[PDB]
């Protein structure tokens, strides 16, 4: 309601009128870049001076249904003129607050978690005194995981996240992958946020490369501890220890109804055709499949056609 | 006893407490850039030093220039700027010879480049002049207002978001009668030579607008050539120039048949900016290109054509004070071409007499050289062909030297069997950098036996390669919540030890006082501890009623667990094994109203915030609209063939489709909702 | 598209062919182009065809052989007695130019507050003003010999009576608000505005000048900066500073660290120039403070600075008072203007010389009781008219970076060692106590030290030049590295030598104009040039 | 062994005298090392700590909170009741004195129980 | 008596380093002095060894 009401008094100035008819999705991260470029005032001396104001930080208007006006002191802890609060009031919420349980926290930061256990089951050696030279290789910081590519996991994390924006490919093929079952029934009532989601699978399933002067291990496990095993002049020893078939027919036709959403596919028949909105915004009209259409060696087979 | 520190060199090499001489931590709190005063010496110089050359008058901006090519040969030793283009034609052919197949593939490297940039590259980078205003704004600014103006008088190619369109409209524009500015409402006039000359006119250096999109192509290309040879080490940074200078040293002292001499030297070179000239950069460019397209000739020629004619911005002006009436007024620079001398003193006036005839428009005339920074790579490129040249195939007699050379310093060591040969090659050397237009600083070189030498920061003793060209880190709070600066500090510290060469005894103490800020700065005390601010009774409360102490963050009350063998795990994870079941439940509760490695928490949260374009914050109303309706923006990049009202639309009308079916609201507000769409739609039909 | 490559392919088809790229000069650019080539050329193409059809036959060697034998670097050899003592300046002698002294203060200690005792600074001063008894009639004891000193005795009798007067009010203030006297408007120049019009009315007027462009004066050097600096490597009874805590070690190279820095910290904890850091740290941060938050008051500002003594007792200390004129500062440049206003013991008639921008009075006498029995000595009381800026104000908020300078200098002076003797080399610094460093001069010769000694040194070192920031030190510096790089190279059995030796001592001298901290450093390096080559 | 520690010890001294080598040093400072952790470790050896104190009376000291418990409120009701029914005045505070020191008491003893376990 | 088992490991370490070293100095060696010097060596070294493993159990 809100949005909708917001997007009908923008096209009535004709100047974001010619913005918004001009400008296709491709280009949307072009014009996103136009903003500024000048807010570095000290931003150490300002956080200073706002630590010393009463109600510093904003929250929700639900935060008075939860958390009193004073506490036992008798201190304030909100006030209104979104509200202004103030840093007791998240001490007390620590101190006092509704509690949940927390079993699905070790699974989105698992990356993270391994780390604790490597440096914790590990042991140290002595410390030797002397010069070293140190050579380029190409080191990995992230391994990422085996059998998958940089091209399906961003699809894996496509389909797991935002199931109701994919578009084209992966939704003609047929297939499926083994991991994003695992990892959609795991995540089935996760109530954490889709971006820290997605930017947690993105480590942990996509591989990335850089340049380093490594002077020992080559393996990632051994680039992670860098700043504890090299010096200027010593090195230290150390052991870590341890989507059914469809086709596009052409676009939006009016003689078949109005448009549907993918997640509505589900009860669809053995051949009718309908329209849904697939991507960031494309309507087109599709149909469920009659044969296999695979990739096998009809391919070449072509090549009987030729060279008589 | 009278102490001085000085006296400690008689027992300690000068290498090994070479870090006391540098006096600051950081940028001091004085100027001395100056004004209009140091920009007309500037000229006066760079004019004086290549006095002999040929003048003419432009044909198409009305401006006397200087071409100092192919002059006089010097006969003294001060600098002068006259080169020779066979020289450096011969120069580059044999670098080309020594490294067969180092200019082809550059150019095709630097093609597929130059035909997938897009327009965005242009907002990253410092501030940028602007011809629209005549002062100085952030490049997105800057951008934003040379697309307005430009599609105001029809030149609307950038469209495409392809950078190449963008050049190509600013060619065209560089075409016209008549332009034509709006400022909100005044409508300016500008005929064709003010804008022309405009168009042309440096800062006191950033570029303008209309001119970096040729120097980043020449910049990569330049680049590209520098990462495949060994004697640049401009590129490189760290422990990678510390393997440069070892190598060098190295290959020298081979010491096979040892009958030989090797000495090194130290050097500066004296004028590095105003000796260059344009024109030699065309002709390098113009025999790098050898067998290519000629688009790409034309694009990557473009740049030195601006260059070789161009105007310098003077300044503010001059300020003036009366004894008498307490009285006191700015002169500006744009009608000092006319005011009587008798006001100022005698420098003033001799520099205002001699600046006199370069003066069009409140902007001087200054045809040869390069004003500051800018073609870094390229000068690097033009130094190490004379290094090069210093093999035994061309020098053809018993000397032979090789060396290291950056942007304007650089290190040099001849080999020969007696003194008189080392003499010889030295002299040839010297000879042949002043042949192409390079002069070195006598006054600021030593030569010395090899074994020590010194290269931007990098002090090279018999294996020990110190280096002292980078300052200590901030150590302060950065600001923006309690739970972003500890990562960014921890991170900082640790990028420190691997990168440069931060010892582990000083990373300690630089956490230490990191600490105590963050503790100041946030009011997060010890609970065992007697300072009282607003916030201790609440921590002294938790702090009474925690089982485990050692599990309580440094934000409330806990203590610090951080060494150096941990600085690369975030904090949460770090105490997630050693804290209390319900403090565990109320800190990571994802429906908390306040919500570089780090965990959400609710101790994330935001604090309070406090012409040409009618309103500058346009693109971000539609921008912020967009992900309203397509969550996914802010994780990829959409793609889309349609325009961002039918999407918007068309998600508008399943979602409320859906809603009223799923009976979530009533049927009042889906009419409503049904004929607003229809209305837009009907608007759209315009 | 998602790769980058729709457009380029989308704007290749030019009817049923296609075409790569398109890009022609077609104009203006043209002409533009014809006007930047050698002087021998008139179109583009033919200085393009000229590049494409060239082959290098002999051009730099005949070149070389046309040239003037003029043209050469000559190598002079640089020996035992070839270098010379640099040249120092000679006129009026220097004077003292810091925000706050150093060695001529004396404080009024409030002892021991009580633990939970956390308050507003101006009840902290006035808490520490009444435990003195001793005040008498002021008089001036050295005139300003520039301006009107009645004006100061006024300032000061006014600043007593206003903090006297608190108790005719009903409710109690957080700061105070002096009254614009005639006095205090003189001090902080609120009547030497000039005004600005146009050139054009003041086209006709007489005796206009261009601007302050005036040779700078020519001073020589004074004997009390040496002064200042051997006083300032001394230890004191309190501490200054402490810090925080992390956690426990485990690895060999941590233990290393830790023994590092605790023997550091040892042995620069009760150092003189720590107690300056802080002093400067508290002044900077409360003007800071006011200037932002009253812009059109004449606000009393107290200083201030926190020990602990030896015994674990806390202590505060006051120093004196400032006075804060107008701040509109619109950008990083503009001046505030200020008055100060300092307790001393030291008599200004034994060194006139030092003391040309000051009026000092005599305001009150004070008991001591160091020996047997009680004497009186007279209080004196230092005035002077500044302002600095807001960019050194940031400047000075920041000198712990002094500390960390001293400690990276210490351990780079240790790993350079060790790694020439491969072993670990900080237990042979530390704690062996045979080992004598050369640090100082006396008419008998070359003195010596211990490791603490050198860590305190360094330490005032790095704190007088964050105290004395001028280009003079950092031209001075660069060509002293060079010279002593080069005497080095020299020491080594290297066989040196130099292209231009006069211009180096040249630059030398021409960056010596009038600073006293870069003439002692010029002293010094004098001294050192006398010893390393006999 | 000892004896073959300083024996050793100086054999490597007057050896690298002679000619340094990294190894050299570094077996002389590992050898040192070694030496002191052999120093300390005997130091320790011929003390070791006190288990004598840690097999003390602990069996039924365990079990006599319950029989304390037995007696806790059977005593304090027995108060309360001889409270209410006497009438003089000195047994009177005698009683209520009791009955304060039997609930501080009390809280202290659970409280103690409560933190030790 | 958790700091101790936690330097038992690196002197465990530290031991078995310097024996492959000593044993390749004593290999690469040509003087008689020398050998009977890394005689003497090899032989504390496993001694010492022993008893610190017996410690080490001990201690458990």
């Amino acid at each position: 309601m809100e949005r909708i009401k917001e997007l009908r008094n923008l096209m009535s100035q004709s100047r974001t009128r010619e913005i918004l008819t001009k400008t296709t999705v491709d280009h949307m991260a072009i014009i996103k870049k136009y903003t500024s470029g000048r807010q570095e005032k000290n931003p150490s001396l300002r956080m200073k001076w706002m630590m010393a104001m009463k109600y510093p930080i904003t929250a929700d208007k639900r935060i008075t249904e939860m958390v009193p006006e004073r506490n036992e002191q008798g201190q304030t802890l909100w006030s209104k003129m979104r509200v202004m609060v103030s840093p007791l009031a998240v001490t007390w919420w620590n101190r006092n607050g509704p509690m949940t349980s927390t079993v699905h926290y070790p699974k989105v930061y698992k990356t993270y978690f391994e780390k604790v256990e490597r440096l914790k089951h590990g042991t140290f050696g002595p410390v030797h005194f002397r010069n070293q030279v140190k050579i380029r290789r190409r080191v990995d910081i992230n391994p990422g995981h085996a059998d998958l590519s940089a091209k399906e996991a961003q699809d894996v994390i496509m389909e797991v996240v935002f199931p109701n924006e994919v578009g084209a490919r992966i939704l003609t093929s047929e297939s499926q992958l083994t991991i994003t079952k695992e990892k959609k029934e795991e995540l089935q009532d996760c109530k954490i946020s889709p971006l820290m989601v997605a930017y947690m699978l993105e480590r942990e399933l996509v591989r990335k490369t850089r340049f380093l002067p490594v002077a020992g291990g080559t393996s990632s496990v051994y680039i992670e501890v860098l700043h504890l095993t090299q010096g200027t002049c010593w090195e230290q020893m150390y052991t870590p220890g341890g989507r059914r078939g469809f086709l596009i027919l052409g676009k939006e036709d009016r003689r078949y109804g109005p448009a549907l959403s993918i997640n509505e596919l589900s009860n669809l028949a053995k051949g009718e055709k309908a329209n849904v909105l697939i991507g960031q915004g494309d309507v087109v009209l599709v149909m469920k499949r009659k044969r296999d259409s695979s990739i096998l060696t009809d391919s070449q087979t072509a090549t009987k056609r030729i060279r008589m | 006893m009278d102490v001085n520190p000085t006296l400690l060199f008689l027992k300690v090499p000068a290498q090994n407490a070479i870090s006391t001489t540098f006096p600051y931590t950081g940028d001091p709190p004085y100027s001395h850039g100056t004004g209009t005063g140091y920009t007309m010496d500037t000229v006066n110089r760079t004019h004086q030093y290549s006095e002999k050359g040929k003048w003419t008058t432009n044909t198409e901006t009305g401006a006397p220039q200087l071409n100092p090519i192919d002059g006089p040969l010097p006969e003294d030793n001060e600098p002068s700027g006259y080169a020779q283009t066979d020289c450096v034609l011969e120069a580059m052919a044999f670098l080309e010879e020594s490294h067969p197949g180092i200019f082809e593939n550059s150019c095709l490297e630097t093609m597929e480049v130059v035909q997938q940039t897009r327009v965005d590259r242009l907002t990253q980078g410092r501030q940028t002049y602007d011809w629209t205003l005549n002062r100085n704004q952030p490049a997105a600014t800057a951008l934003a207002n040379t697309i307005e103006v430009f599609r105001s008088n029809g030149l609307t190619a950038n469209e495409s978001g392809r950078l190449i369109d963008f050049l190509k409209d600013v060619m065209e524009s560089m075409d016209k009668e008549e332009m034509e500015i709006t400022t909100h409402k005044k409508k300016q006039r500008v005929n064709k030579r003010s804008y022309l000359i405009r168009a042309l006119t440096l800062n006191t250096a950033t570029p303008g607008m209309q001119i970096r999109g040729f120097v980043y192509f020449v910049e990569t290309l330049a680049r590209s050539i520098c990462e495949k040879l060994e004697q640049s080490g401009l590129p490189v940074g760290g422990n990678e120039k510390k393997a440069k200078l070892a190598n060098v040293v190295r290959k020298m002292m081979t010491n096979s048949q040892d009958t030989e001499l090797s000495f090194t030297i130290t050097g500066d070179n004296t004028k590095w900016n105003e000796n260059q000239n344009p024109r030699m950069f065309l002709a390098m460019i113009t025999y790098i290109t050898k067998n290519q397209p000629e688009w790409f000739r034309n694009v990557l020629s473009i740049a030195p054509i601006m260059f070789s004619n161009k105007m310098a911005r003077l300044g503010k002006g001059y300020m003036f004070e009366s004894k008498s009436m307490k009285l006191r007024t700015q002169i500006p620079a744009e009608m000092l071409a006319s005011i009587d001398l008798k006001y100022f003193n005698e420098s003033t006036r001799k520099k205002i007499e001699k600046i006199r005839p370069l003066l069009i428009d409140g902007t001087a005339s200054l045809s040869p050289g390069m004003m500051m920074g800018m073609f870094n790579m390229l000068s690097t490129v033009l130094g190490v062909s004379i290094l090069n040249l210093g093999q035994k195939r061309y020098t053809k007699t018993t000397y032979w030297w090789d060396g290291l050379q950056s942007s304007d310093d650089f290190a040099l060591i001849v080999n020969a069997p007696n003194h008189e040969g080392i003499q010889a090659g030295v002299d040839r050397f010297y000879r042949t950098c002043k042949l192409v237009g390079i002069n070195m600083s006598k006054k600021k070189s030593y030569i010395n036996r090899t074994g020590t030498f010194e290269f931007t920061s990098f002090f090279y003793r018999y294996g020990f390669v110190a280096n002292f060209s980078m300052e200590l880190p901030s150590f302060g709070v950065s600001g923006i919540n309690e739970s972003a600066d500890m990562s960014i500090g921890v991170t900082v510290i640790k990028n420190n030890m691997i990168n440069n060469d931060l010892g582990p005894a000083t990373a300690q103490m630089a956490l230490q006082l990191f600490i105590k800020d963050y503790r100041y700065t946030y009011r997060c005390h010890r609970g065992d501890t007697q300072i009282q601010t607003r916030r201790s009774f609440e921590l002294k409360k938790l702090w009474e009623q925690t089982r485990s102490k050692a599990g309580l963050l440094v934000s409330d009350g806990g203590p610090n667990l951080y060494n150096i063998r941990n600085l690369h795990i975030p904090e949460v994870c770090l105490k997630w094994e050693l804290m209390d079941e319900d403090y565990q439940g109320r800190l990571c509760n994802p429906l908390n109203p306040f919500v570089y490695d780090a965990v959400a928490t609710t101790h994330s949260w935001i604090p309070k915030r406090n012409g040409i374009l009618e309103d500058e914050q346009m693109y971000q109303k539609c921008c912020n609209l967009f992900e309203k309706f397509f969550p996914s923006s802010s994780y990829r990049r959409p793609v889309g063939i349609s325009s961002m009202v039918e999407a918007m639309v068309s998600r508008a009308r399943i979602d409320a489709r859906i809603d009223f079916e799923s009976g979530r609201i009533k049927k009042e507000e889906f009419a409503e909702i049904m004929k607003i769409c229809s209305t837009i739609e009907e608007l759209r039909r315009q | 598209a998602n790769r980058g490559l729709w457009d380029s392919f989308r704007q290749s088809e030019r009817g049923e062919e296609t075409i790569e790229e398109r890009f022609e000069i077609t104009g203006t650019m043209r002409r533009l182009a014809d006007q930047s080539l050698p002087p021998n050329f008139s179109c583009l193409e033919n200085f393009r065809a000229y590049v494409d059809g060239f082959e290098p036959n002999g051009y730099i060697e005949g070149k070389l052989s046309q040239m003037s034998k003029e043209v050469n670097a000559k190598i002079e050899p640089f020996l035992k007695t070839t270098p010379r003592p640099i040249r120092l300046p000679d006129g009026p002698p220097c004077f003292q130019r810091s925000k706050f002294l150093l060695m001529d203060a004396l404080k009024l200690s409030i002892e021991d507050p009580s633990h939970e005792g956390e308050g507003i600074p101006l009840y902290d001063a006035i808490k520490c003003m009444r435990t003195f008894f001793g005040w008498k009639e002021p008089y001036i004891v050295k005139p300003h010999e520039k301006g009107i000193n009645p004006n100061y005795l006024l300032s000061w009798k006014q600043v007593l009576a206003e903090l006297q007067d608190i108790e005719n009010e009903e409710k109690i203030p957080r700061t105070k608000n002096m009254k614009k006297t005639s006095q205090l408007k003189w001090a902080l120049g609120e009547n030497m505005a000039p005004e600005k019009v146009d050139f054009d009315n003041c086209r006709d007027v007489s005796d206009l000048k261009q601007y302050d462009s005036d040779e700078p004066e020519l001073r020589s050097l004074s004997s009390w900066i040496q002064n200042e600096f051997n006083k300032a490597c001394e230890l004191t009874d309190s501490t200054w500073i402490e810090l925080d805590e992390i956690g426990e070690d485990v690895a060999p190279i941590e233990y290393i660290a830790s023994m590092r820095r605790n023997y550091f910290t040892a042995e620069v904890s009760h150092c003189r120039a720590t107690e300056y850091i802080m002093k400067g740290v508290y002044i900077n941060t409360a003007l800071l403070n006011a200037s932002c938050a009253a812009m059109d008051d004449f606000q009393l500002i107290p200083m201030i600075s926190k020990c602990r003594t030896k015994e674990g007792r806390r202590k505060t200390n006051l120093y004196g008072f400032i006075i804060k004129g107008r701040s509109h500062l619109r950008n990083d440049t503009d001046v505030v203007n200020f008055v100060s206003m300092e307790f001393s013991l030291t008599d200004p008639r034994l060194e006139p010389h030092k003391w040309e921008k000051y009026c000092v009075l005599e305001i009150g006498d004070m008991l001591l009781r160091s020996a047997i029995g009680q004497m009186s000595r007279p209080m004196f009381l230092y005035v002077r008219t500044n302002g600095t800026s807001k960019i050194k104000m940031k400047w000075g908020m920041e000198m712990r970076r002094c500390l960390l300078q001293s400690l990276q200098q210490i351990e780079s002076m240790i790993e350079a060692e060790s790694s020439v003797k491969e072993k670990d080399m900080t237990k042979e610094f530390f704690e062996n106590k045979s080992e004598t460093w050369p640090i100082g001069e006396s008419p008998k010769g070359v003195e010596d030290g211990s490791i603490g000694k050198v860590c305190r040194t360094l330490l005032a070192k790095s704190v007088f030049n964050s105290l004395y920031a001028s280009p003079q030190l950092e031209g001075f510096s660069a060509e002293s590295r060079k010279l002593l790089l080069v005497v080095q190279a020299l020491r080594d059995n290297l066989e040196p030598g130099t292209f231009d030796l006069e211009g180096l001592y040249e630059a030398i001298e021409e960056c010596l104009i009038n600073d006293p901290w870069v003439l002692l450093n010029a002293s010094w390096f004098n001294s050192f040039l006398t010893h390393a080559l006999r | 062994t000892v004896s073959s520690f300083q024996d050793i010890l100086l054999r490597m001294s007057k050896m690298q005298l002679g000619s340094s080598s990294e190894d050299l040093n570094g077996m002389i400072t590992q050898f040192e090392s070694l030496k002191l952790y052999r120093d300390s470790l005997g130091e320790a050896v011929m003390r070791m700590g006190d288990l004598h104190s840690l097999q003390n009376r602990n069996g039924k000291w365990r079990e006599q909170l319950g029989q304390k418990f037995e007696e806790i409120r059977w005593l304090i009701e027995e108060v309360r009741h001889r409270l209410k029914t006497t009438e003089n005045s000195f047994e009177q505070i005698t009683f209520m004195q009791a009955l304060q020191l039997l609930f501080e008491v009390e809280q202290e003893i659970r409280t103690f129980s409560f933190q030790l376990i």
